[PDB]
């Protein structure tokens, strides 16, 4: 086992959009090769405190309950929870 | 971004660490799981026009870009006093 | 060339030179005093040494009994020879009659189709009974699944959706025998060759009897047959006795392998081994596999991780339980637990999706109806609320048919019903055009004419 | 006389009903605890578990 | 044949099995319970006169042998929805 | 000459080393000069290379681990016969008492195997209290199980002192008394108030108090069991009391938990059942004496399918409930009738007449219990002519079954007597049956038998 | 600033977390877990952390802290011991929240030893 001195990457880019893709990057709807921007790191750290700024837009579920009771804004983090089906 | 089933992802982290013979806590999932999420949920985010235009190296500018994160878990029988739940 | 070191139970450790150590599952055969026996690899220790799971009887066994090394997984006869035969896991024939002249064996751990070669189908099939094809109808290529606790009609159940089911479907099946009752597998076998159907059913047993290593097995050996006849490009029907006896054979063979366990007292694998069993049983671009699967819940608890495991894996679940049987209510279907990912009005049309949601409504009423009734009893109930409560229990008891299959338990002629009288008979009585008829009519009952003729006699 | 006779009758009616509701009251305390006494016994078996099998 | 009481024997298993650090798991039984029970009631059965004469080699020919088995459970409080009972 | 050498010393567990030939067996005793006294301890296991694991029958404090332990080639040996009779003693036979040395001539291992088969008595025979409750409504076996589910400020101690005097006096035998891990204070008060009834004459008592280590606790049931082992070869019928059972049980759950053995169930030891087991097989009629046992129980969390209930409940043959209600009303001893029960109670084991007679007693002070409560509700001029006398003879039935007790002289000054099982049946059969219905209920109150029941109402 | 001599105001966001990460960390340095699979020493880290924000006689801190209570459980051991190191104690319950009446403090478990 040779140890390659790098950590995972995957590819990412534009040109997923529209493609059913593996966990390593590598596409499963049988449409052909990627066309990616570069690779990026799978494991990173998240900016901080000072790099952040405030949710004050939001985005549409499309529904009623929803959209008017418990609203979604770009940059939020709704968990979604309940029982099976 | 949508994440279908975060319980999933923590029975197989669950089952890695257990084959690894990592020592076990509550509901036999180690204590890392709320790491596991924490460290992956606050990557969600919205950023500061200067974070934009420091990282395109000055190509963006005037914008500040943000994700959404709809994480989904499964509740057993209504049981909110689950560990991953919790 | 190697040696037996270790016999633990079903498992058992075997050394070979450290130039010359078998792959992940590859067979092993050693002679158990004037027997064959034949060991599966699982796991590379250091060293040379393998870990092995006996594929029969392990008392006997001295340490320090010599092996020999099989170049290949356990590989099974598949096609027209396996055809109206019993067989073992290692696909040895089980009926007395001569071998099974095969042109081709499998082995039988396979890979799962891929995604691109998968096919979706909506094309629905009808079954003769209510409930099951009111609530949770399933198309063909899709699991269904059986849930239930112990004596709740899972068997009886299966066996009448396979005489249904049989009457539409033209081309071969399998029935795959997993951990249950020997005598149960004799009568099918009986009467299936009674029946002259015997030439298409493909029939593969390993029971209750039998050691964990070939119960664990079987289900892959029968799944495997019916990849051979699905890549024919023939529709298949696959039965399965019980789904739950694999992943408990994990569990019982689990703690020897030196696997620490996960919650209760289950494989760290549980998920990971469920997976691997039912994403190659599914309907590809070149042929379909419908499946019966029957699911053993543990001490009738649904929040058992072996049951919760198998919900996301099934395209119709249908949930037996105790109380309902209790009633005499068979075939015992919880209608607040049974749905199906074909329950769609774009696919099953509006009036069918209409009644089937209106009878969920008016059950879901009575139980919230029942604790009030609990404490206080009838008396203290609102009109309305009374209308609903008789309506329910009048839905209850038409929710029952008197099968064919179960005519020697009962007395009973069997009944067949198709969609449009079931769904004309709940909509009838969800708007009460039959509110004048007492309760007991509609206890095991065809059609909705039937119940009418039996409230004339009381 | 007939209301008089009607007070009688929602007397005696009511103190039948509460004599039910009493005994079904009973009853339902009798398996509620048996559901709590097997609950006990299950959560006490988990932790334990979990504890024995962490000492690992 | 009857079994005075299959529970008690159970029970004796289990403490074989605890004794030896096997890890239980619902009720603290072992994993191989109801193999335990299998095998030993799966072995009450009829068979056809074609085994029995295979088995005494022919001295017994055109007679079914057959052994019955009512074994006895003992549940507390009168549930069956417990896990030996089920 | 001492052969072995401690190795270890964790809490109250003792691991020794021994040379190859002459490693201890299973449940050998080992001595050791700890500071000035000397201490026991008893082995558990042999684990490999001539270690043995012990558990200290006393105080584990001050323990080297180079210090020389004395191998004894017998197991934990007590004094038994006629000589331990008023004496009280420690789980190794020592007396705690200050009066002296018991003057034994035998000593007997408290490890032994329960009777053989070929050993227990041809036939099944009843064992009469004197008390006409008991004698009635939950008739003891003799060699039989009898558990007390009573609680406190009811007479549990007045009914244990009772039994003990009877079995002395009317028939022919000895008692033990266990303190398996129980107050001090309360033992003290026991031994004071059978030292003032005049039948500690007649008692041996062996106490476990609870500041004591799991070991002892859970062994001094066993030294008990073997002194009334020794009275029932005297050819002797034995009551063998137990303070609580639920203490030998946990006692044995510390002990598991020490030698560090995974837990089963809700926390219980692996083998809960044997060492139950292993307590009760050997209280049974033998072809020559016998011994009868009285065990108090207790239930974790009022929990009747909890494992130590449900495994005790399992050797019982009968269960005598005591209740504050009957005692608030005067009647002693306060035994509930309705809920005690005995499994002797069949028309083939006691005989027709009394078990139709027990039927009718029990079903008449049921109906009573429900013409109570409308009683209260309603009022008596609801009742029938009938159903007045059916509450009437109830009410002559419920103060029939109280008795003086010879204890209770004190406490009334009514001089106390015993009544024969066929007196007791006569009576209740001539209350059911009419006979008597001219007597007015009082007449009834600790009288005795109903021939005195005649002469009280004669004065009356 | 207490030392200083003057009088602080200290806010911290979460006790509960700061037992957590001892949770987190602690199995992986050789402990065996507690009851509910907590470290065996969740009562000495509460108190060493929680002993030193007090008014001395030099100054005084003054703290207001915020505290999880998982499944809405006051049972639970952490809440349980942080109930002991506090004068005032204000219990929000999840049930007055649901019900809409905001703050939601439970005014029959609410109290303080200043009343
Ligand atoms: N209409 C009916 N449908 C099903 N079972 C019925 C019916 N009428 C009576 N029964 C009885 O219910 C029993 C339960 O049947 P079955 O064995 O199929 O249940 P199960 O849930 O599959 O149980 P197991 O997993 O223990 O084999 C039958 O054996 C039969 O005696
Ligand atoms: N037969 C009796 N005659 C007179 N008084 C009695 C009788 N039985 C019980 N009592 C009264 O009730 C008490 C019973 O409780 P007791 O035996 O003292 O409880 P404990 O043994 O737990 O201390 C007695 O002390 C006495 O006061
Ligand atoms: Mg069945």
């Amino acid at each position: 086992v040779k140890a390659t001195g790098r950590i995972l990457e995957v590819p990412v880019g534009r040109g997923l959009l529209g493609r059913v893709v593996n966990t390593l990057g590598a596409p499963i709807d049988g449409k052909g090769p990627l066309d990616h921007d570069g690779f990026s790191a799978v494991e990173a750290i998240a900016p901080g405190v000072i790099e952040r700024q405030s949710v004050d837009q939001p985005v549409q579920t499309g529904y009623k309950a929803v959209d008017s009771m418990i609203p979604i804004g770009r940059g939020q983090r709704e968990l979604i929870i309940g029982d099976r089906q | 971004i949508i994440y279908d089933d975060l319980s999933k992802q923590a029975v197989a982290y669950r089952q890695i660490s257990l084959l690894l013979r990592r020592p076990p806590g509550r509901e036999a999932f180690p204590g890392d799981v709320f790491y596991l999420h924490s460290r992956l949920l606050e990557r969600a985010a919205r950023v500061n026009a200067e974070y934009v235009e420091a990282f395109t190296k000055g190509e963006v500018k005037g914008k500040t870009g943000s994700l959404t994160a709809l994480p989904i878990i499964e509740t057993q029988a209504g049981d909110v006093s689950a560990f991953v739940p919790t | 060339t190697g040696k037996i070191v270790q016999v633990i139970g079903a498992v058992v450790d075997v050394e070979f030179p450290q130039d010359a150590v078998p792959r992940v599952y590859d067979a092993l055969e050693v002679q158990n005093g004037n027997e064959r026996l034949v060991l599966e690899v699982q796991q590379q220790l250091g060293g040379g040494i393998v870990r092995t799971i006996a594929m029969g009887s392990s008392d006997g066994l001295r340490r320090g009994l010599d092996v020999k090394d099989l170049e290949h997984p356990i590989e099974v006869p598949v096609g027209k020879a396996t055809l109206g035969r019993i067989m073992n896991v290692l696909g040895e024939p089980v009926d007395m009659k001569g071998e099974i002249g095969e042109e081709e064996r499998w082995a039988i751990h396979r890979a799962a189709p891929s995604y691109e070669e998968l096919s979706n189908s909506q094309e629905l099939l009808e079954t003769g009974i209510k409930v099951i094809d009111l609530m949770a109808p399933f198309a063909k290529g899709g699991k269904v699944g059986l849930f239930g606790g112990a004596g709740v009609g899972k068997t009886v159940n299966m066996m009448e959706l396979i005489r249904n089911i049989a009457i539409e479907h033209s081309g071969y099946s399998v029935f795959a025998g997993v951990g249950e009752r020997t005598r149960e597998g004799n009568d099918f076998y009986h009467e299936m060759t009674d029946s002259n159907v015997i030439d298409k059913v493909s029939l593969v047993y390993g029971q209750m009897n039998e050691p964990p290593g070939n119960r664990l097995r079987v289900a892959l050996t029968g799944l495997t047959m019916a990849e051979k006849f699905r890549d024919e490009g023939r529709d298949v029907l696959l039965f399965v006795d019980n789904i739950y006896r694999y992943t408990l054979a994990g569990t019982e063979v689990s703690a020897l392998l030196g696997r620490m366990p996960s919650a209760v007292g289950y494989q760290p694998t549980l998920a990971e081994e469920m997976g691997v069993l039912q994403e190659r049983i599914t309907s590809t671009k070149t042929g379909s596999i419908t499946s019966v699967q029957a699911v053993y819940v543990p001490a009738d608890d649904l929040t058992d991780p072996s049951p919760a495991t198998t919900f996301a894996h099934l395209d119709a679940t249908v949930v037996l339980s105790r109380q309902i049987a209790s009633l005499g209510i068979y075939p015992a279907v919880d209608p607040l637990d049974s749905t199906s990912r074909q329950l769609d009005p774009l696919v099953v049309g509006q009036e069918h999706y209409d009644t089937a949601r209106g009878v969920q409504s008016i059950l879901q009423r009575y139980q919230e109806l029942k604790d009030i009734i609990a404490i206080l009893g009838m008396d203290e109930l609102s009109e309305e609320d009374k209308l609903v409560v008789a309506r329910a229990r009048k839905i209850q008891r038409f929710l029952s048919q008197p099968f064919f299959v179960a005519e020697v338990f009962t007395g009973s002629p069997g009944k067949y019903v198709s969609l449009k009288d079931t769904i004309r008979g709940f909509k009838g009585i969800m708007e009460g055009e039959y509110d004048h008829l007492p309760e007991q009519a509609f206890y095991m009952v065809g059609s909705i004419e039937e119940a009418v003729e039996k409230a004339k006699k009381l | 006389q007939g209301v008089v006779e009607n007070l009688a009758s929602e007397q005696a009616a009511r103190m039948v009903a509460m004599k039910a509701a009493t005994d079904n009251g009973g009853s339902l305390i009798k398996e509620l605890q048996l559901v709590y006494n097997k609950a006990r016994q299950a959560s006490i078996t988990q932790e334990l578990t979990e504890i024995v099998s962490g000492a690992a």
